[PDB]
């Protein structure tokens, strides 16, 4: 999806591109790492702030923590938040108000990808510091490992974005998604602060919504 | 008409009280920012398009600097954002179809329906009461001028009259903005059905506050806006102004 968007852009405004991945395999967050004074952005956003890449093209959740220094255009797509779970006939969570969601326990293993926007949102989410502790003690290092664990019942629940989790559950089956879009958000683009091209990209985003 | 907890909005048509979900959002933003403001009321039209190359209504005020801030059903598009900078869309919307209740999902595949492109049958789907000089009208005109031209004979004036005609079965369906159609369907009695897909929405967009082109306060406000999203402070308002019964 991101590859298609970026090639469409490169065909649109005629910009050459050098595509590369990130070694850490994490989005990044403000973490006061060892031998450091304050919290420093990590992952892809950290590299973009450091100027390693001109801009980030990834399924990134729009959050004002990055927007303080990263320019964000209109979201490329819209999504929400749900929980992948192996609820099949051969109640874990009936919704956002489920007591199991409210009350942590060792019966379920709630997990999210380490250094993720959802993790930081849960950290800043009030009245759910217990959920943050559950994340800290049970976070999955990646979305793929969490999906595999839920598919074969190692992980009882995996909180994840609505669109991607729903697509994965549909594609691999043997799994279900619970909880409605309790946090509506969008996946857009992230560029350096005051990037002149980002505005154009925003327009291009609308073009995609038109196209 | 001139009730507490409502902003006193002056109607300078060429002193009422205004209250609503967007009004509450604006009030919360003002409290978080501590900024004064009047409440300009758009009277000559609702939003206004480039009428003969000249914008009217909402854009006619803000773009021509008759107004500075802008709130409401401000659809985000290239034809609107090129001249007026748009904030982050606080709410999402798009294009959906308001149809009758469960009495006669049809074979329509949305705007990509073969019957739309080939309306040669006895009773093809047409006659959607699109509002004149509306955002969705411009969207369908740009995307499919031929489709709109073929069905141009319909009931333009009012959304509510279109709802009445749909209740009376005069019009088979009406394609309009996703958010308003969804709210009306959730609120209208008789369980008026959503389009062929409950979650199906075409050309998904959002609604954002249209500040002045290059406004310095644009960047902080969005942050403050998402600050609500930081604490999910708009959930109850969204439930109040979106949830329905039948």
């Amino acid at each position: 999806f991101c590859i298609d968007l970026l090639i469409k852009l490169a065909r649109t405004m005629n910009f050459t591109y050098e595509v590369h991945l990130v070694a850490d395999g994490k989005f990044g967050t403000q973490e006061r790492v060892n031998n450091s004074n304050k919290k420093e952005w990590n992952g892809m956003m950290g590299e973009l702030l450091s100027g390693q890449a001109d801009m980030i093209v990834a399924p990134l959740t729009i959050n004002n923590e990055r927007a303080q220094y990263i320019e964000f255009s209109k979201p490329f797509k819209y999504q929400g938040l749900t929980i992948l779970v192996k609820k099949e006939i051969p109640e874990r969570i009936t919704g956002i108000n489920d007591p199991r969601l409210r009350n942590p326990s060792d019966k379920f293993i709630y997990a999210t990808v380490k250094q993720s926007s959802v993790d930081i949102y849960f950290r800043r989410q009030v009245c759910l510091s217990t959920m943050y502790r559950h994340m800290e003690k049970h976070n999955y290092e990646s979305a793929a490992e969490a999906i595999q664990a839920v598919r074969d019942n190692k992980l009882h629940a995996f909180i994840w974005d609505s669109a991607v989790l729903e697509f994965e559950a549909s594609q691999k089956c043997d799994l279900v998604t619970t909880g409605e879009l309790f946090f509506r958000s969008g996946f857009g683009i992230g560029m350096r602060k005051d990037s002149p091209w980002k505005q154009n990209v925003s327009l291009s985003i609308l073009k995609s919504h038109e196209n | 008409p001139a009730i507490r907890d409502s902003v006193p909005c002056r109607s300078q048509l060429n002193k009422r009280c205004c209250k609503g979900f967007c009004i509450d959002i604006l009030k919360r933003l003002a409290h978080t920012i501590g900024f004064s403001y009047d409440l300009y009321l758009v009277t000559n039209g609702k939003h206004g398009k480039k009428i003969d190359g000249v914008w009217n209504g909402m854009i006619g005020e803000v773009f021509y600097q008759r107004a500075d801030m802008a709130i409401g059903s401000l659809t985000i598009n290239e034809e609107r954002s090129e001249i007026v900078d748009f904030s982050v869309p606080f709410v999402e919307t798009g294009i959906s179809v308001m149809v009758a209740r469960s009495n006669g999902v049809d074979t329509v595949s949305g705007l990509s329906d073969r019957k739309f492109q080939r309306p040669q049958e006895q009773y093809p789907p047409l006659k959607f009461g699109t509002v004149p000089n509306g955002s969705t009208e411009k969207n369908i005109r740009s995307n499919y001028p031929d489709m709109h031209s073929y069905m141009v004979r319909y009931n333009q004036p009012r959304v509510e009259e279109a709802l009445t005609q749909l209740k009376a079965g005069k019009l088979d369906a009406f394609i309009y903005d996703a958010a308003v159609l969804n709210y009306m369907a959730r609120k209208d009695e008789g369980c008026k059905l959503v389009t062929i897909g409950s979650g199906k929405v075409f050309a998904t967009t959002g609604y954002g506050i249209a500040l002045h082109k290059g406004s310095r306060w644009k960047r902080p406000i969005d942050l403050a806006l998402l600050q609500f999203l930081g604490d999910d402070e708009i959930e109850m308002l969204e439930r109040l102004w979106l949830s329905g019964i039948c």
